[PDB]
RNA sequence: GCGGGGUGGAGCAGCCUGGUAGCUCGUCGGGCUCAUAACCCGAAGGUCGUCGGUUCAAAUCCGGCCCCCGCAACCA
RNA sequence: GCCGAGGGUAGGGCCCGUGACUGGGGCGAAGUCGUAACAAGGUAGCUGUACCGGAAGGUGCGGCUGGAU
RNA sequence: GUGGGAGAGGGUGGUGGAAUUCCCGGAGUAGCGGUGAAAUGCGCAGAUACCGGGAGGAACGCCGAUGGCGAAGGCAGCCACCUGGUCCACCCGUGACGCUGAGGCGCGAAAGCGUGGGGAGCAAACCGGAUUAGAUACCCGGGUAGUCCACGCCCUAAAC
RNA sequence: CGAUGUCGGCUCGUCGCAUCCUGGGGCUGAAGAAGGUCCCAAGGGUUGGGCUGUUCGCCCAUUAAAGCGGCACGCGAGCUG
RNA sequence: GAAUGCCGGCAUGAGUAACGAUAAAGAGGGUGAGAAUCCCUCUCGCCGUAAGCCCAAGGGUUCCUACGCAAUGGUCGUCAGCGUAGGGUUAGGCGGGACCUAAGGUGAAGCCGAAAGGCGUAGCCGAAGGGCAGCCGGUUAAUAUUCCGGCCCUUCCCGCAGGUGCGAUGGGGGGACGCUCUAGGCUAGGGGGACCGGAGCCAUGGACGAGCCCGGCCAGAAGCGCAGGGUGGGAGGUAGGCAAAUCCGCCUCCCAACAAGCUCUGCGUGGUGGGGAAGCCCGGGUGACAACCCCCCGAAGCCAGGGAGCCAAGAAAAGCCUCUAAGCACAACCUGCGGGAACCCGUACCGCAAACCGACACAGGUGGGCGGGUGCAAGAGCACUCAGGCGCGCGGGAGAACCCUCGCCAAGGAACUCUGCAAGUUGGCCCCGUAACUUCGGGAGAAGGGGUGCUCCCUGGGGUGAUGAGCCCCGGGGAGCCGCAGUGAACAGGCUCUGGCGACUGUUUACCAAAAACACAGCUCUCUGCGAACUCGUAAGAGGAGGUAUAGGGAGCGACGCUUGCCCGGUGCCGGAAGGUCAAGGGGAGGGGUGCAAGCCCCGAACCGAAGCCCCGGUGAACGGCGGCCGUAACUAUAACGGUCCUAAGGUAGCGAAAUUCCUUGUCGGGUAAGUUCCGACCUGCACGAAAAGCGUAACGACCGGAGCGCUGUCUCGGCGAGGGACCCGGUGAAAUUGAACUGGCCGUGAAGAUGCGGCCUACCCGUGGCAGGACGAAAAGACCCCGUGGAGCUUUACUGCAGCC
RNA sequence: GAGCUAGCCCUGGCCAGGGUGAAGCUGGGGUGAGACCCAGUGGAGGCCCGAACCGGUGGGGGAUGCAAACCCCUCGGAUGA
């Protein structure tokens, strides 16, 4: 049956991505613990 | 009139449509239209507001003139009468002498191929506007103002009329629509005549569609609901409302007045409605 | 199982707050009428469901038994 | 081989008999309730219609005299 | 045909005043109302009675008559328009073209019904007060359809 | 109660006997035939259908008879639901 | 040593279930250490509105080639979407950007909010919408509208020539729009040809034939032709389009008007450039100087912004044309021609799937376009088949029970069962024919019945031709042939009568309920005078609505017909400048603390004082409510009538053992041989009743009852047959569960149901296919119940608050 | 977190084929004129049958599944809410 993911890249960037991150506070407070955390990759890749 | 249908499907036993017999022109004027936002009742935090609202037809809005006052002594001819699906009522296209094309809602009487005029002196006769203080006490008027250069607000939808009573220093005496009695200002313009279209309120809509068509989605009543969404929620079967009727809200609805008290309208507010 | 009840012939008061039984109709005797009804005047009849107890005294307060009305009898 | 008495299948029309029960009707009568009509019948009567009432009836609207004074 | 007449005959559109009701301002006080007598009811939260202003609807006093008009039902302030029947005089025109009328078609008081208005007065139903043995009545206080307007139905009568 | 699946039906039976029938008897208010009543006997047998979820019951038509009970009101790691 | 403990390792179940669509395989040849499984050939089978082909998403090297087989691949492997390496994606014209705007997003000005932040006309961003210039063929192992070949086109820069008041982000025009239906003429695609080209074939009885088989086109500038779209021309006035304006709008006038003209597009032709089959020799060569023609069918596509009708009334902005303003008029723009210039990103491969979403090479899910032929009335249905693609990554045997899917069945025909559940029956088209009732549409495909193939003869209308031949379409009449049977296969209603509930089409608990539930047109009450009420938000700002009482909110009822009675005492709501109560505040009789004092400080009675409550009144399609006991009629029985008590008032019409009736299978009637259900009645309605509507109602229903005909393996009552499993052999190889086990019956006993205790009885050791009575079998720390001063959702005249409102 | 799901907003797309035959219009009849009746034309509709597409009625299978909702047969809608 259709099931719940269903890629989308347009979807990804603008949803999860390092703009839409940045834009408000709850974003950015994001992407200071994954830098914190020391993860690899702050945002998801998608390719475009 | 109004146009029946034989009843050739359930639906169309009792579906009435309007007669369109007033209307010349099948095409609104291009310069004076523009596109509606429709909003499905959602505001601009994107929140239902307004329940049931939304997936009617396409409309274009027609840019209506609510002053007229704008254009003193310039007369115009009756070139059309349209169809608006933003109103109930018709509209009529104006060209002016002044070469300027405009809209107003059309009264009822007007002829395609007359004349009218707005201004302190314009001949008492149907669809010519006056500030109310020339006009004649007890001709029905509509499209009136509520104060003065502010825009036609009151008698506006389609057979209604407004009907003046007497005066009483700048203000004159109005009995609007729903039978109220108000003062309004001798300065607010209004126009001779009552609306067309009287024949509207006859119409069947007929079918659930229709309301569909009109972007009207279905309502659901409280007593269909469970208390988390509604006063007449719940309950094992049908049930009595048992307690005073109720909005989703939790005001009473049958009878409590809402009208804020001390509203400074009030002291031109002569006598309330009727029945 | 819980609450209420039984008072001339019918239907209700009086019981809570002990001493005192009342109201309408009905019955009976008289009157008006040719006569009947209605109407008017007088008058009879409850020993208060019982048995027990408290009291100086119980329709009245308390117990027993009896009959009547109402409500309950749910998860199963 | 055709038509063909009639037999068979299916669906319709008119009529007759009958049916738990039900609607009023006639008669019977020595019953109960009231007293609507005939006298101005004690609210003049009758009337078409409408709403209502245990029952005769009442009331509204308009009509008639086939209404005493 | 020509020339005249009387009339609430019919339809549309206007418009006048008397009165009832409600609202508003005034002034004013202890009752008003109603019946056979009463009560209900209304009234010091200011009624009734009186003066001024305003709103709205329905019906047209005197003229009015034992009158007029219409085929019947019926039609009554006044104004204009549209329209029907009918009488009279002249004896001019047509030349029996007439009478009646099964079916048909139309009109048809009130009440009643449909959709929409309107709703002052009145008032089935209904409520209350009296009367009464009872009073689902007659009498009194309230009161909804309806009574009015438009369109469409119903087609009945002591339609005499 | 860190689970013993619960009515009725179907299926498959097995057992008790306080025996419905068939076998053997005594008494009889047993003439015969046919019954009544008690004793012995569990070998076998004990139908089909209408109603109802029904078990039960009632009814139709038959029958030698249309027995009553136990097995977690036998039987859902066998089915129905 | 236990915690259904934690982490890891290894067992048991077990050589067991399974190896993922029942579309299906067989042989020969080759390769190699090894082959049912890789390559090749031949035969057989399956898809073909796909199981073929092309786009978009998503995936991201999976593409091609060489060399490989440890692992991945459900077996095998020499093969592979696997390991290693190398190679491969070429654009001014295709898609996106250097263009436009849509919802929305963001946001100068401006507004708001403790902070963070929320808003906001302009503008800016935002596309699968508008806009914009490339078509056919060839080539590579792998890219191609990209390279190459041919013929075409676009913008930008500069120059030259001619022409003009040139000039814009500003004015205007246009762009520019729905749904259904639809004309003419074309194209795409298809069918036929006795005509054109072609390697060859004559079997096995016949045919050297107007035989078979194969193919008969594609792109193309200007010009031209056919079919369509768009559009009046001139003059005069002019106060409007926020400056100006010769434009546009408005008015007057003259010519023209289903025309022509002007312009744009489709289709045809067209210089030229390409392609080009079957067959047979090793993708290639040949066929071949290939031919490239006539006729018919024909779009949903094109001309197009075409035409008509309808109501629900159907984006924007730029490109483009035009008008002028500052300016500039040696400039600038338009037209023609020429030379030059033309950037960034994508392009491989899968793409209804083994490469995407589902942990898997998963019977599921995934938008757009193409989708041939014949036949069946049509068609994208159905059967077969083209091109193309496949036989689904375990096989070989056997011929048990049982299971699944399927076929048939004597006589009976629902006797099955909760129920005809399931399965029969019926089934398309043509013709005859068709009831109650009805809102006059319907009910209706009611029902019921006849026809259906093939051959020959005769004839009627239509399309394209030309008016004819031919081709194609729609028929009529007659006479005959064959079979059990002619929609001969496949696809394709069983019918009827009668109740309940909901008017109807719709909607719903994704994944146990599709309904009688929700919605629905329609009815009523009620709020709202517009900066409306109401809703969201602290606010700003929004929705409501660019609406205005024929409009908007809230509530109940639920097409339609006929109706909707009585009660305002309590609750609600509405109206009520009185009276009562009433907080802060005012007021300050009087009293107090302190100081030597003027003074400072504290308490404080009357009286003034809002809403709310009290109090007077209204109101039911507002919350709600709508009695009891006793008596009475020529016999009974019953009670029209009467008595009394109580109430705010005592259930009206209609309906009633009901989706409601306890007693109950009430009683009677109908139907059956028999009817706890069903239908029709009666009425002491346990406990109907009038918008939580009452009683009806044609039509409708995968709703729930009752009956009958038809027909059936539902049943008596079972039988046989097919295939996929189950079985055996080779290959791969799980699972929950499991204290350990050397794990029998009976009668007892035992914490009350014992393989494990007692007594007796029975029993050689170990497997295989089977069946389910026990291991209080497995699974789930019972979902019922209780308990916990455990939680959570919901209610209200529980308590206490808060927003909101007064 | 609205790449599932629910509602709305903007912009695109899709629905083989057959059937029934509303209004309107034209002609004929009828009448004082009408209402209206008949025929042809016409092509309406939360109309009818049925693919795609959207569903999920009954039954069976599946139940350590092909699948954490699938498969087969059957059935509902299919110009419209
Ligand atoms: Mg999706
Ligand atoms: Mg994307
Ligand atoms: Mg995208
Ligand atoms: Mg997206
Ligand atoms: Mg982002
Ligand atoms: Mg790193
Ligand atoms: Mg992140
Ligand atoms: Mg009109
Ligand atoms: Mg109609
Ligand atoms: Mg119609
Ligand atoms: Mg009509
Ligand atoms: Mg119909
Ligand atoms: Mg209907
Ligand atoms: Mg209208
Ligand atoms: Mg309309
Ligand atoms: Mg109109
Ligand atoms: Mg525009
Ligand atoms: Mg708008
Ligand atoms: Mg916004
Ligand atoms: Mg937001
Ligand atoms: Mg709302
Ligand atoms: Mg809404
Ligand atoms: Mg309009
Ligand atoms: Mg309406
Ligand atoms: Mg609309
Ligand atoms: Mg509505
Ligand atoms: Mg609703
Ligand atoms: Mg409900
Ligand atoms: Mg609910
Ligand atoms: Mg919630
Ligand atoms: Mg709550
Ligand atoms: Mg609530
Ligand atoms: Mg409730
Ligand atoms: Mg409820
Ligand atoms: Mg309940
Ligand atoms: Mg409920
Ligand atoms: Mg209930
Ligand atoms: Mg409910
Ligand atoms: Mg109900
Ligand atoms: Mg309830
Ligand atoms: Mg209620
Ligand atoms: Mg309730
Ligand atoms: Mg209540
Ligand atoms: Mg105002
Ligand atoms: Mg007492
Ligand atoms: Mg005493
Ligand atoms: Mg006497
Ligand atoms: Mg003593
Ligand atoms: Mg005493
Ligand atoms: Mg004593
Ligand atoms: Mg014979
Ligand atoms: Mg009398
Ligand atoms: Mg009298
Ligand atoms: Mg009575
Ligand atoms: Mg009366
Ligand atoms: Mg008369
Ligand atoms: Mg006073
Ligand atoms: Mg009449
Ligand atoms: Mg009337
Ligand atoms: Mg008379
Ligand atoms: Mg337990
Ligand atoms: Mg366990
Ligand atoms: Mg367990
Ligand atoms: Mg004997
Ligand atoms: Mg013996
Ligand atoms: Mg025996
Ligand atoms: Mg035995
Ligand atoms: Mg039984
Ligand atoms: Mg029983
Ligand atoms: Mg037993
Ligand atoms: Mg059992
Ligand atoms: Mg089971
Ligand atoms: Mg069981
Ligand atoms: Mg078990
Ligand atoms: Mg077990
Ligand atoms: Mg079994
Ligand atoms: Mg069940
Ligand atoms: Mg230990
Ligand atoms: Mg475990
Ligand atoms: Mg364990
Ligand atoms: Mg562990
Ligand atoms: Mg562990
Ligand atoms: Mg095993
Ligand atoms: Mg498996
Ligand atoms: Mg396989
Ligand atoms: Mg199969
Ligand atoms: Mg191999
Ligand atoms: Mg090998
Ligand atoms: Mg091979
Ligand atoms: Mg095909
Ligand atoms: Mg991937
Ligand atoms: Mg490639
Ligand atoms: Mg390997
Ligand atoms: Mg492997
Ligand atoms: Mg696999
Ligand atoms: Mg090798
Ligand atoms: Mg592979
Ligand atoms: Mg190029
Ligand atoms: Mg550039
Ligand atoms: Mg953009
Ligand atoms: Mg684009
Ligand atoms: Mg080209
Ligand atoms: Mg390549
Ligand atoms: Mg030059
Ligand atoms: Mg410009
Ligand atoms: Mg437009
Ligand atoms: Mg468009
Ligand atoms: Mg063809
Ligand atoms: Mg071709
Ligand atoms: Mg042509
Ligand atoms: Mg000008
Ligand atoms: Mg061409
Ligand atoms: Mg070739
Ligand atoms: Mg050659
Ligand atoms: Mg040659
Ligand atoms: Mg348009
Ligand atoms: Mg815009
Ligand atoms: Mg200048
Ligand atoms: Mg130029
Ligand atoms: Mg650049
Ligand atoms: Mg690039
Ligand atoms: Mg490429
Ligand atoms: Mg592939
Ligand atoms: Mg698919
Ligand atoms: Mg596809
Ligand atoms: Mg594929
Ligand atoms: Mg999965
Ligand atoms: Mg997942
Ligand atoms: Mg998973
Ligand atoms: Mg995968
Ligand atoms: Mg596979
Ligand atoms: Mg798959
Ligand atoms: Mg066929
Ligand atoms: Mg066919
Ligand atoms: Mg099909
Ligand atoms: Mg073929
Ligand atoms: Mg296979
Ligand atoms: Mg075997
Ligand atoms: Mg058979
Ligand atoms: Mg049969
Ligand atoms: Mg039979
Ligand atoms: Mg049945
Ligand atoms: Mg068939
Ligand atoms: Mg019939
Ligand atoms: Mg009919
Ligand atoms: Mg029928
Ligand atoms: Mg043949
Ligand atoms: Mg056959
Ligand atoms: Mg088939
Ligand atoms: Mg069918
Ligand atoms: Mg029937
Ligand atoms: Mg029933
Ligand atoms: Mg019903
Ligand atoms: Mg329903
Ligand atoms: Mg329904
Ligand atoms: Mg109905
Ligand atoms: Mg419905
Ligand atoms: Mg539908
Ligand atoms: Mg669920
Ligand atoms: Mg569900
Ligand atoms: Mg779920
Ligand atoms: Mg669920
Ligand atoms: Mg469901
Ligand atoms: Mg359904
Ligand atoms: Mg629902
Ligand atoms: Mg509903
Ligand atoms: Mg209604
Ligand atoms: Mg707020
Ligand atoms: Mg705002
Ligand atoms: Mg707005
Ligand atoms: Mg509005
Ligand atoms: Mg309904
Ligand atoms: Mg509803
Ligand atoms: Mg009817
Ligand atoms: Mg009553
Ligand atoms: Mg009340
Ligand atoms: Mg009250
Ligand atoms: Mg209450
Ligand atoms: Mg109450
Ligand atoms: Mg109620
Ligand atoms: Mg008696
Ligand atoms: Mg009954
Ligand atoms: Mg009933
Ligand atoms: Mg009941
Ligand atoms: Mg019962
Ligand atoms: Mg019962
Ligand atoms: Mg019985
Ligand atoms: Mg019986
Ligand atoms: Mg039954
Ligand atoms: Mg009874
Ligand atoms: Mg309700
Ligand atoms: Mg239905
Ligand atoms: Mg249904
Ligand atoms: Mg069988
Ligand atoms: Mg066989
Ligand atoms: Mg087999
Ligand atoms: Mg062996
Ligand atoms: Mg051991
Ligand atoms: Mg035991
Ligand atoms: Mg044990
Ligand atoms: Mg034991
Ligand atoms: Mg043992
Ligand atoms: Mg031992
Ligand atoms: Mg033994
Ligand atoms: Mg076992
Ligand atoms: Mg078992
Ligand atoms: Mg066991
Ligand atoms: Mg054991
Ligand atoms: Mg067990
Ligand atoms: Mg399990
Ligand atoms: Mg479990
Ligand atoms: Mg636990
Ligand atoms: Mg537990
Ligand atoms: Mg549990
Ligand atoms: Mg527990
Ligand atoms: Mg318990
Ligand atoms: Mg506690
Ligand atoms: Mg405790
Ligand atoms: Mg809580
Ligand atoms: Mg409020
Ligand atoms: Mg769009
Ligand atoms: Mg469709
Ligand atoms: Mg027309
Ligand atoms: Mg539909
Ligand atoms: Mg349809
Ligand atoms: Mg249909
Ligand atoms: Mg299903
Ligand atoms: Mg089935
Ligand atoms: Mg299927
Ligand atoms: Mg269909
Ligand atoms: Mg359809
Ligand atoms: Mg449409």
């Amino acid at each position: 049956m259709k099931r719940t993911w269903q890629p989308n890249r347009r979807k990804r960037a603008k949803t999860h991505g390092f703009r839409a991150r940045m834009r408000t506070p709850g974003g950015r407070k994001v992407l200071k613990r994954r830098r914190q955390k020391g993860r690899w990759r702050l945002t998801p890749a998608v390719r475009k | 009139a109004v146009k029946k249908f034989k009843p050739y499907t359930p639906s169309r036993r009792f579906m009435t449509v309007a007669d369109f017999s007033e209307i010349t022109k099948t095409e609104p004027e291009k310069s004076l239209v523009k596109p509606l936002k429709k909003t499905g009742g959602r505001n601009n935090q994107g929140r239902i507001t307004v329940r049931f609202r939304g997936g009617g037809h396409k409309r274009l809005y027609r840019i209506i003139d609510f002053k007229r006052w704008d254009k003193v002594g310039i007369p115009a001819k009756v070139a059309a009468i349209e169809y608006d699906p933003n109103r109930s009522a018709r509209i009529a296209l104006l060209h002016y002498v002044d070469g300027e094309k405009r809209y107003i809602i059309a009264p009822d009487g007007l002829q395609v191929g007359q004349q009218v005029v707005a201004g302190p002196d314009a001949p008492i006769q149907v669809g010519n506007a006056l500030p109310l203080r020339f006009i004649p006490v007890g001709t029905v008027v509509h499209a009136v103002e509520l104060e003065p250069k502010k825009g036609a607000k009151l008698a506006r939808a389609a057979g209604t009329s407004a009907q003046i009573q007497g005066r009483e220093g700048d203000y004159v005496i109005l009995r609007l629509p729903s039978g109220e009695l108000r003062k309004v200002h001798g300065e607010c313009y209004a126009t001779v005549g009552a609306v067309g279209n009287a024949d509207h309120k006859n119409i069947v809509l007929g079918k659930a569609g229709r309301s569909r068509w009109l972007g009207r989605r279905p309502h659901v009543r409280g007593a269909a609901m469970n208390p988390v969404d509604h006063p007449h929620g719940g309950g094992e079967g049908r049930a009595p409302r048992g307690r005073p009727p109720a909005s989703p809200w939790g005001w009473q609805t049958k009878g409590l007045k809402t009208r804020k008290r001390r509203k400074p309208s009030s002291r031109f507010i002569i006598a309330r409605r009727k029945k």
